RNA sequence: UGGGAUACUACCCUAGCUGUGUUGGCUUUCUAACCCGCACCACUUAUCGUGGUGGGAGACAGUGUCAGGCGGGCAGUUUGACUGGGGCGGUCGCCUCCUAAAAGGUAACGGAGGCGCUCAAAGGUUCCCUCAGAAUGGUUGGAAAUCAUUCAUAGAGUGUAAAGGCAUAAGGGAGCUUGACUGCGAGACCUACAAGUCGAGCAGGGUCGAAAGACGGACUUAGUGAUCCGGUGGUUCCGCAUGG
RNA sequence: AGGCCCAAGCGACUGUUUAUCAAAAACACAGGUCUCUGCUAAACCGUAAGGUGAUGUAUAGGGGCUGACGCCUGCCCGGUGCUGGAAGGUUAAGAGGAGUGGUUAGCUUCUGCGAAGCUACGAAUCGAAGCCCCAGUAAACGGCGGCCGUAUAACGGUCCUAAGGUAGCGAAAUUCCUUGUCGGGUAAGUUCCGACCCGCACGAAAGGCGUAACGAUUUGGGCACUGUCUCAACGAGAGACUCGGUGAAAUCAUAGUACCUGUGAAGAUGCAGGUUACCCGCGACAGGACGGAAAGACCCCGUGGAGCUUUACUGUAGCC
RNA sequence: CAAUGGUAGGAGAGCGUUCUAAGGGCGUUGAAGCAUGAUCGUAAGGACAUGUGGAGCGCUUAGAAGUGAGAAUGCCGGUGUGAGUAGCGAAAGACGGGUGAGAAUCCCGUCCACCGAUUGACUAAGGUUUCCAGAGGAAGGCUCGUCCGCUCUGGGUUAGUC
RNA sequence: AACUUGGGAGUCAGAACAUGGGUGAUAAGGUCCGUGUUCGAAAGGGAAACAGCCCAGACCACCAGCUAAGGUCCCAAAAUA
RNA sequence: GGGUAGCGGAGAAAUUCCAAUCGAACCUGGAGAUAGCUGGUUCUCUCCGAAAUAGCUUUAGGGCUAGCCUCAAGUGAUGAU
RNA sequence: AUAGCAUAUCAGAAGGCACACCCGGAGAACUGAAACAUCUUAGUACCCGGAGGAAGAGAAAGAAAAUUCGAUUCCCUUAGUAGCGGCGAGCGAAAUGGGAAGAGCCCAAACCAACAAGCUUGCUUGUUGGGGUUGUAGGACACUCUAGAGUUACAAAGGACGACAUUAGACGAAUCAUCUGGAAAGAUGAAUCAAAGAAGGUAAUAAUCCUGUAGUCGAAAAUGUUGUCUCUCUUGAGUGGAUCCUGAGUACGACGGAGCACGUGAAAUUCCGUCGGAAUCUGGGAGGACCAUCUCCUAAGGCUAAAUACUCUCUAGUGACCGAUAGUGAACCAGUACCGUGAGGGAAAGGUGAAAAGCACCCCGGAAGGGGAGUGAAAUAGAACCUGAAACCGUGUGCUUACAAGUAGUCAGAGCCCGUUAAUGGGUGAUGGCGUGCCUUUUGUAGAAUGAACCGGCGAGUUACGAUUUGAUGCAAGGUUAAGCAGUAAAUGUGGAGCCGUAGCGAAAGCGAGUCUGAAUAGGGCGUUUAGUAUUUGGUCGUAGACCCGAAACCAGGUGAUCU
């Protein structure tokens, strides 16, 4: 309240809405997926359990931030190019599920 | 009991990750014949709240 | 020689013509619903009620729903602030000037005025040109209209209020023209906020100019009013199991 | 066990009213008038049934106005309210549904186009009171001016309006200016009476004017009578005072509580400078303690209440 | 070596009251309260001694709060002041005798006075035992009181016709 | 000292003097601004007393000393210099 | 002896009466209504220490930012003459 | 022939209440929006009508794009999200998932052997009864085939044996001495018991004195409860599918209203009034305007325990709950004195001692009182009785005071009395200097502004939930549980739905250390350089009456015409 002045919150507009179905995903970085190892075929279950992801929110979603240092296949739900060019770069696959 | 939220409000602004809120910007509905093209593309932006006025509202948006 | 107008086709103020599947209405009209604070007869020692006979009225009224007119009879409320106390009068937002004490700012129901527009040229650009008045004066000469000639610091003009400016002309013509552009903006000014103000420069695409360059409106400063709601045009990128 | 008389308003009168500040000029009233009402009357209480009205019937009942009696109650229907009517216009719900859109069964394939089902819309057209509209209606609500001659509210002309105040009355329970002007009454009269009109701003049923009688009515004047008064005096008691008995209350920051002139939140028992004053009682007075008593009977604020009004808004019982 | 007036107000450190946990204690050879005293700390406050008092209560650390009063014309309860003041509620009493611890005030008597369309006699409404006889005197009677509508004890209302 | 961020506030009735101005009447202990100071929120000394003037900011003793404004005949400390 | 009851009754009309105050009786309950208004708010010391101003306000004795306090981080010559 | 009358029978109905809980009918207002009308308070309060010990709800015309928890409810989370809102105040879900609970069951309709009645047994009627009650579409139909339940729904009654528990009770271990005392349980010494050291008494503080406690035992009877034995009920399937059947003035539409977080609106979901008004599987409804397709379901009849809500009671027990101005209004003849016509409103008031031992006698007095003597530890414990403060009232006195002008103190000081918590001491004070209470409110108050007569007691920022920030502590790219279950009304263990963080940007699709605007590979906005999370102390804030007191007033249900 601001003695009659008009509030902030009625000089300004409403804008945008709300997709009441989004698809947002549990993100997981790239540097986060060296505490596998090498070879090692991951999955959302495998890396559900080693506790990267607290929940599958809507699927898993790889982004590219550090590094692997490492080589090996992988399998989500979606990738991001630079994931996609940073696991080919040593090697090994990624299977879109 | 829960403490509730400005409806009123939680459809004006949106949370920046430092914490502020990206507020939409004001004299922008009609009359615009009587605003000049500079007013127009500088009033196509977004501001943020101005921390007197956080000061203020801090609670009316804490669970944004 | 007109006033519409008799091929066809709704088809006539304009006659005639009777009933046809079955049916309403204007309209009289008849009873079976309904109704009668309506006589008699009972239940019954009853001005209640119910049931019967006649009479009245009658598909009406009454009643339910819906819809429109009236409705301080009644109900909830509203009826601003400033103010040398209220009231009455005046005022309320913007721009300019003075008060304002040579940065900026600064109050009073202090002293003066304007605004709620206007300009497709009174915008952009290119090239040109300089004014009011005064006398030495005269065809007019209300004086001074137009014309002439030397001085005219602008004493003139600048769409409008006032103040800053202006011969670089920002004043006056003339020719092209649409930058009264689209996307923006490092940086600053103002400032409680919301707003307001000024911007070099960078792209796109122009117009003017031989080119260099100038142009995101009018010499600068008023000409207006958030937000919700609703309308019109684009774009879907949203649109509930999918397509729309 | 009545003072009385002369004269003005006001109200006809007897009556009734704010228990607990107003008894009156306020209310009633008998009498007038207007209006509604045909009888399950109108009007009223109830959601209704039941009632009141009335076991009444237009010489009756409800409501409005005025208010014995006597003389009278002028002009205006433009506006509104009430009428009563009118043919057009303007009219809701319903009725009506040419036409428009969505979806696709087909078709086309440069993606359009679609026959009916289902839907989302929806129009000419018809549709009642009514509202404009049009004559009446003033004992309905109301209204009864302006200007210039004129030497002056006499009389003319002029504008406007629907019309511009008749009779009576008038410095009035109405006259500001105002103690209007002349007369009466007194020695002297802002009061009183008569008249004038020169009505800020009388006036005909929110009746005008006048009236005998009446009034704990208001207002002048007179006789009588008196301690009302000049001008106070003395008596009789009850309080008061002394003694025996019994014995509260309002109030109260602690108080050994002086005056003057100043100072001060601008009017001092408490402050400064002076002046005055031995300690403690009893009868008395009321100047101050801005004495007591009641969170000002005025005033102003509160987006505080409440009651009331209306052509404020929104709605509403009820009625058509 | 510098700083230390202070209101609205911010910050910090603390003193006290009740209760709880644990540890350690004091108490009829006298606890808590209460009263007095010339005692200790910078303050909120803490002890000690002596009296009254006749059973619980300290100390350390830590936890919790119905935790601290001088004002609200605050609420409840006590007691002041005004003060031995106002008042003693319409009126005619006097005196002899008696009764008693006590008499203007109670009982008896004489005189006097007041009412008498009533202060008299009835009877309703209402009150319920105030009615009567003994006894008492704290309280109630606006004084006193041996008296009473007061207290204690025991009694008292009888209808075919009201 | 200053700035930035965060936690907690109170303040929106000012006053008088001096000085520059408006308003009023070169009136007001007037009213409205600017600029100091003080009071507010400030005790102490002076101004007789006297929130705002002059001098001066009180941590707590002391029967020590020096001064500011004001003063030095008596009330009343100091020059009848 | 009875009857009319509070958004109601009754009124020879005064806002008059309705159980000693009636522009809408009393008693309970919603109810601790609301009160931008007045009053009150209880132990001690230490440190720092304001404002009575803007702008906006059905706003003017109220509020909201801003200015002026305080506390804790951070910055580290940015402050003053 | 019907009213109507007149009888007879029947543990049929009435009334009461628990101020609670539940389901309906009806339905405010102050208030909040810093006004107010929509909206809010709120479907609240108050009324009425039913109940039942629980009630409502309940077996899919249900969610969901599933792989259905396959009925209902209720708890946690979703989440103050989605949404609704003069888009203001403010209202505000549901699904999913994790748990408590571990229930499905009957009738109509078709059709029908047989029969009672109109028909001529051709057609038919019936409640007699069977029949089967459901979407894998169920049932008749036609085939072929075969004899467990249960009184809590699923029909519905009641004798006959047991089993623990509950409305009396029973047994139940172990201490003596001295000291002080009026009395010990204390102190001191020496013992003892313990499946009992819970507790209360006792002349003081008791495991061993008493009542008890742990443990064990115990009913004539009258009850809840439960095992059975009876008892009483009784068809279970498949396969075709030609016909038939599957809940009508109903769904649903229009108008007007309510309800559902969502304001006649898309109201689809769903109700009520008024008019209309359907289909019968080759059908009907739903999937938030909606349709087409897909998926799910099968309405318009009925019953149903458990988890859940509450406490007038009763039984046992607990309390960093009150200890007589508190705690109930009421510890005590209390809803009582009392007040009012009535509704109603409503108090004040506990404590002798261990034992009543409650004071034999004497003295003054009529008595009340008293003073001795005696009781008792104590009688300033004597019945008004434990302790006994202050205001207030008295009686003594040491020092002062009758020429003085006083917010009553301080500071300086003689004189006169006294002698301690012994320390540079206590009481009084001739005389001098300085000095106008306190609070509130103010620019400013000695103020003649306000408040308090005085003493005492009571009397105002607390609690719940959530947000933010600081300190603290775990441990950290991770941190953490919620309900529930076990447990003692604890710790704790288990429980990983969720919740926060590790990635942001944009309205969104979406992209990603980038993203948005934009044609840009321009510029610009917000990002990117890891530190978070759980609990808790403190400071604030929100929602609550939220620091206390106090209106004029509004609304609902009652009481009152004995005054007027
Ligand atoms: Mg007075
Ligand atoms: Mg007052
Ligand atoms: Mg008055
Ligand atoms: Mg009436
Ligand atoms: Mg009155
Ligand atoms: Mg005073
Ligand atoms: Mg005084
Ligand atoms: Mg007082």
């Amino acid at each position: 309240f601001e003695g009659g002045q008009l509030p902030l919150f009625r000089r300004l507009p409403k804008r945008g809405f709300t997709n009441i179905n989004r698809k947002e995903y549990a993100i997981v970085n790239l540097d986060q997926l060296n505490k596998f190892e090498d070879g090692t075929e991951v999955t959302p279950a495998l890396l559900v359990e080693s506790g990267v992801v607290k929940n599958e929110k809507s699927g898993i979603k790889i982004l590219g931030n550090g590094s692997l240092d490492k080589k090996l296949t992988v399998k989500a739900h979606k990738f991001s190019a630079s994931a996609a060019e940073a696991i080919d770069a040593k090697g090994g696959a990624h299977e879109v599920i | 009991p829960k403490m509730k939220t400005h409806r009123g409000a939680a459809k004006r602004v949106k949370r920046t990750a430092s914490g502020q809120l990206k507020r939409s910007r004001a004299f922008t509905s009609h009359l615009f014949a009587n605003k000049s093209t500079k007013q127009k593309r500088q009033l196509r932006k977004a501001r943020l709240v101005s921390k007197s006025d956080m000061k203020r509202v801090k609670q009316l948006l804490a669970y944004k």
